[PDB]
């Protein structure tokens, strides 16, 4: 008994992924829409690490302290 | 070699006879180790008569729920003793009990089929508990929001008539009906001459009519008042109706005409239509260099979410058109351009388009029945509509009288200046008016 | 009536199976041990973008020469991936079918694989992923199959978010070059005679006559993922080590998820015979549904219990469902009911192969592992050469083994992994 | 230039496009001798005939 | 023969892109079918189009061409969009006679 989608039973079509290149003459059954999402919000271009002495201190070594206010910039320090 | 019409008649061919209480008994052979056999009944929404509106789902729901002589789960233990699987669907026109099983236990499923349409056990218990089930269901069902617009249109273009009523009917109902009702339902609808014993797959026709004459003998025959429930011509209603709520996210819209019913040979012919416009939807991996101009347009334009092509019968009667999601911005630009297809197809249908549209329906018509359910479906739906069993070799005869003087006859016949029904759900205030949709459905060029 | 199916296995590895039963309709299917077992930690998601660029330039035919003259003849292409092996399927009418397997021939042999073509598809794969993962039973079997195994099938059926925007072409031709080989591909044909494969075998399917790369050897870790998506249900996967298939215990293991329950039989029925179902039903008073997850590969197989259940009362369903399985993994069971989860297994394996799609996808999954053919009775017979010890050492063997579990939802009453 | 629309579909189209274009040709100078009252055609005719 | 290669080099010179130091191909006029082929680029070859003709841009700006020494010439004057060109011309002359019948 091969077929291993076959295998399971309700679980056939959650095992395995069934693209259709050339849609033929029958239509699936529940087409399927997604809807309109958001967006991530942007955020510049961050620091990349490509020497030992840029590395260091990077590694965390406290808990994270998160800290806002209303006219200093957001923080997080660990 | 064997060509396309010497594979379609090598497909066997269904035996049809009649028991002396008018049940139609139809059944055709393969190699297959299983079966499929079912029980079609002419009853459904359209003989409701707005006091009993959700009589035929609710017996849908209570007629696996317990028999006479099999009392409650017992009996669903019995099928699942077999490892069969037992379906059903209820709709406007035609109720259908079905079971896929093995050939090797053909007797005891057609005594279970027996019991299932002529001696179900209505309790009180099971009756409560099955309209809460029925009142979960309806709200399941009002998030399947195509459905939502199916049942729309079949109200706004179906007006003051018994096909405007959905098959599960309103909530009041739902809360309300009662034992004796459903009683009277079953007594005048579940007749022996509007019954179809189908059976599809590795069964033999002899051995299912003996099963069937020593079961399904003496359902009911009588009318008991002689008062036959006749169907009556519905009138169609070239209307718009807007449920508007701007919170979701995407808006469905379905635009339809009339189409003759199930008895009229161009149907056929529309069908090819529908086969030129197609359906789409997101996930279609072609690009932009799908067949169907619609789909190309849409994808280019970035439109749609997905659309679909339907037509729709009922007894002299039907619904022919399209329905699609999309974004609200799309809306009114899609209608233009599904209505400008439209009327390509009034207009100017070329031969390679009608080739396309003719082998798309000869698959669609082949690969549609593979497989015992839906072989046993097209035999019992068309005993009950066509009255007889519509070869595939007839279909192909049919498809083949097919060309593009003819198709775009039949296409200024049923969508030329013709007054839609639209229903809309979502974000819809791009939607145009109804004059604008009727205006766009002709050419000031013709 | 057609006659029996027939096989040939040429000198390059390439399988070819063809039925000739005269159907109005052919159908032509290639089937490739090129699945996601196959990719690593950096090309991820080759597969996904593998399986959607079916529709591409080739060598002898365009995107809008194959897009058109399919749609022409009204045939249909798709392709069906599992985390093992990838399936090519092409039908349409009889008259036509020889065009179109030339059409599958270049998908299946000579993709270009063209940069632009490739940067317009990936947004094309993170909407397939969106639609796919619409549903929760796919994200959460996903992310069990990512908590299960540490290598060779943690690799999802879908292409990871940030690997999006960044597969090449590279990665594609590399992947093509090292999985699709002749050693490795099944040519099946239901409606079609035997010379006409082996002839379009002959002309175009002898250019890579290696294995290509293999031996990938999936393990097991185990653990614990909890998707906290604050719905109204909550889906839980407990899953185990289970045997492969090529084994009398993945039998077993068939026959033990058909005893507890594996799915519905009855609309709206109450799964009365299902063991899962009649403990839960026992215990809980609110809408449920439970069953049996049985994923076997060709190296390692997944068997647990899926449950779906409400927020509040997760723990209750799961606890039941869990001792149900303890309580049949000492014993305690009926002959009757191992009588019956037989007959099941049995109707829903003459019920996958009652259609062509069903019996095409078996022989080239047949194809693919043995190269001959297993008749159908021979399938039956080996169900019914299965003992209650057998099913009795199953369930043993699923309980005392680590346990994968992925849950999803609101996770307050929902027990961790040491609490089962 | 126009060596885009030498196919049979395009001739099919045009043999489609000759009842409607002619037609309308027939509307443009039924129009144009209406409004010109052009004495060609309108002698021609037994009704108009009443104020020559 | 060589006398029309020369003939040839002779034009490339009195043409006079050369002078602001463009390519033939730089001097395409964007069509519909030169649009794909420059969307079908490379970012490299991107990159030193549009530097090319930004450049030329405003030496034409300043009424002046280019030092000697840096000006194009006949033999290194590579032709990048020719097979990028040919595909799309290929594809929509396919396009084109499918439509026809």
């Amino acid at each position: 008994m091969l077929s291993v989608a076959a295998r399971s039973g309700p679980f056939a079509p959650v095992l395995s992924a069934t693209s259709r290149g050339v849609a033929g003459a029958l239509r699936p059954l529940l087409q399927g829409a997604v809807p309109a999402a958001s967006e991530p919000p942007v955020l510049d271009v961050k620091r990349p690490f490509l020497c030992r002495e840029s590395l260091s201190g990077q590694a965390a070594a406290r808990p994270l302290v998160a800290t806002v206010g209303l006219n200093v910039p957001a923080s997080v320090r660990f | 070699t064997a060509t396309f019409a010497q594979a379609l008649q090598s497909v066997p061919e269904t035996q049809v006879s009649i028991l002396d209480n008018g049940l139609r008994v139809a059944s055709e052979q393969s190699s297959h180790a299983t079966c499929t056999v079912g029980v079609w009944i002419d009853a459904g929404s359209r003989y409701e008569t707005e006091k009993n509106n959700g009589a035929g789902y609710f017996l849908e729901h209570l007629a696996f729920k317990g028999t006479k002589n099999r009392p409650g789960n017992a009996l669903e233990k019995e099928v699942e003793s077999i490892g069969a699987h037992l379906n059903a669907y209820s709709t406007r026109e035609h109720t259908a009990y079905l079971i896929k099983a093995l050939s090797k236990d053909l007797p005891k499923v057609v005594e279970l089929l027996a019991d299932i349409v002529q001696n179900s056990s209505l309790e009180d218990s099971q009756i409560e508990k099955e309209r809460d089930v029925i009142l979960r269901e309806m709200q399941e069902n009002d998030a399947s929001m195509q459905n939502v617009v199916f049942d729309y249109l079949h109200a706004t273009a179906f007006q003051g008539t018994p096909l405007a009523q959905a098959v599960e009917g309103p909530s009041e109902n739902v809360r309300r009906l009662s034992r004796t009702d459903l009683t009277d339902y079953l007594n005048r609808h579940y007749k022996a001459p509007r019954m179809v014993l189908a059976a599809a797959g590795g069964v033999e026709h002899q051995q299912l009519l003996d099963l069937a004459q020593k079961h399904l003998s003496s359902v009911s025959r009588v009318y008991e008042e002689d008062a036959v429930p006749g169907l009556t011509p519905c009138r169609f209603t070239g209307s718009e109706i807007r449920h508007r709520d701007d919170a979701l996210p995407l808006a469905h819209v379905a635009i339809a005409v009339e189409g003759p019913g199930w008895a009229n040979p161009d149907n056929v012919t529309l069908q090819v239509a529908n086969a030129i416009i197609g359906h789409y939807d997101c996930t279609y991996g072609g690009g932009v260099h799908l067949s169907s101009p619609l789909a190309s347009v849409a994808v280019a334009n970035k439109l749609c979410q997905s659309f679909q092509t339907f037509n729709i019968s009922y007894s002299d009667t039907g619904l022919l058109g399209a329905h699609f999601v999309c974004d609200a911005m799309s809306i009114d630009d899609m209608v233009f351009f599904l209505q400008g297809q439209w009327m390509r197809l009034c207009t100017s249908a070329t031969e390679s388009e009608v080739t396309r549209g003719k082998n798309i329906l000869r698959n669609a018509l082949v690969s549609h029945l593979d497989g015992t359910t839906p072989v046993c479906e097209d035999i019992g739906r068309s005993l009950l509509t066509y009255g007889r069993r519509i070869p595939l070799a007839e279909w192909e005869s049919r498809i083949q009288e097919v060309d593009a003087q003819m198709l775009r006859d039949i296409c200024s016949k049923y969508f030329y200046d013709q007054c839609p029904a639209v229903a809309g759900y979502g974000p819809i205030e791009q939607l145009p008016d109804y004059n604008r949709i009727r205006s766009g459905m002709f050419w000031l060029r013709f | 009536q057609p006659q029996d199916l027939e096989f040939t296995k040429l000198p390059n590895g390439l399988v070819i199976a063809s039925l000739e039963n005269y159907a109005p309709l052919s159908r032509i299917g290639l089937f490739v041990k090129a699945g996601s077992r196959y990719e690593d930690s950096n090309n991820l998601g080759t597969s996904h973008l593998l399986r959607l660029a079916s529709s591409l330039t080739t060598k002898g035919a365009s995107s809008f020469k194959i897009t058109r003259g399919i749609e022409a003849v009204g045939g249909k292409l798709s392709v069906t991936a599992t985390r093992e092996n990838m399936a090519y399927t092409v039908e349409g009418i009889r008259s036509d079918i020889e065009i179109l397997m030339e059409f599958l021939l270049n998908v299946t042999t000579a993709p270009e694989f063209r940069r632009w073509e490739v940067a317009a598809l990936r947004s094309q794969l993170k909407i397939d992923k969106a639609v796919a993962f619409q549903n929760s039973q796919t994200r959460i079997i996903e992310n069990l199959h990512d908590v299960a195994y540490k290598n060779a099938l943690a690799n999802p059926l879908y292409c990871p978010d940030y690997r999006m925007g960044k597969i090449t072409s590279e990665e594609l031709h590399y992947f093509v070059q090292n999985h699709f080989t002749s050693a490795r591909m099944a040519l099946v044909g239901l409606g079609v005679s035997h010379s006409v494969l082996k002839q379009v075998a002959e002309q175009f399917l002898n250019m890579r006559g290696g294995l290509g790369l293999a031996g990938a050897k999936a393990k097991y870790r185990g653990g614990e993922i909890r998707e906290q998506n604050g719905d109204n249900l909550v889906h839980a996967a407990i899953v185990a080590e289970s045997a492969a298939i090529g084994n009398a215990e993945a039998n077993a293991f068939s026959v033990l998820q058909h005893l507890l329950g594996a799915g519905p039989h009855i609309k709206r029925g109450n799964n009365t015979t299902s063991l899962l179902s009649q403990s839960v039903a026992k215990g809980s008073h609110q809408p449920f549904d439970v069953s049996a997850f049985n994923a076997s590969y060709s190296d390692s197989g997944l068997f647990g219990i899926y449950t779906i259940s409400q927020a509040a009362a997760a723990g209750e369903v799961i606890n039941a469902a869990y001792n149900q399985v303890k309580a049949v993994a000492q014993g305690n069971l009926s002959s009757a009911d191992v009588q019956a989860a037989k007959n099941k297994l049995k109707a829903g394996y003459l019920m996958s192969v009652e259609t062509s799609e069903g019996f095409l996808s078996e022989i080239g999954s047949q194809a693919l592992a043995a190269g001959s053919y297993m008749p159908p009775s021979t399938v039956l017979q080996q169900i019914d050469s299965v003992a209650d010890a057998d099913v009795v050492k199953a369930a043993k063997k699923f309980v005392s083994g680590k346990k994968s579990m992925a849950a999803s939802g609101n996770l307050g009453h929902t027990p961790f992994l040491d609490e089962l | 230039m126009l060596s885009r629309f030498l196919g049979p579909r395009y001739r099919e189209l045009a043999r489609n496009w000759i009842p409607t274009a002619g037609m309308w040709g027939t509307v443009g100078a039924v129009g144009l001798v209406w409004a010109t009252d052009w004495r060609l055609i309108l002698d021609w005719v037994p009704y108009i005939n009443g104020k020559f | 023969s060589k006398w029309l290669d020369g003939f040839r080099k002779w034009y490339y010179n009195a043409a006079g892109f050369n002078k602001l130091g463009l390519m033939r191909d730089d001097t395409l006029h964007e069509t519909e079918d030169v649009k794909e082929a420059i969307r079908r680029l490379p970012e490299d070859l991107y990159n030193d189009r549009m530097f090319r003709i930004k450049r030329a841009l405003d030496l034409t700006m300043r009424h002046q061409i280019l030092p000697k020494d840096q000006w194009t010439k006949y033999e290194e004057d590579k032709f990048y969009l020719e097979p990028y060109l040919k595909e799309v011309i290929r594809e929509r002359k396919e396009r084109e006679e499918w439509a026809k019948k």
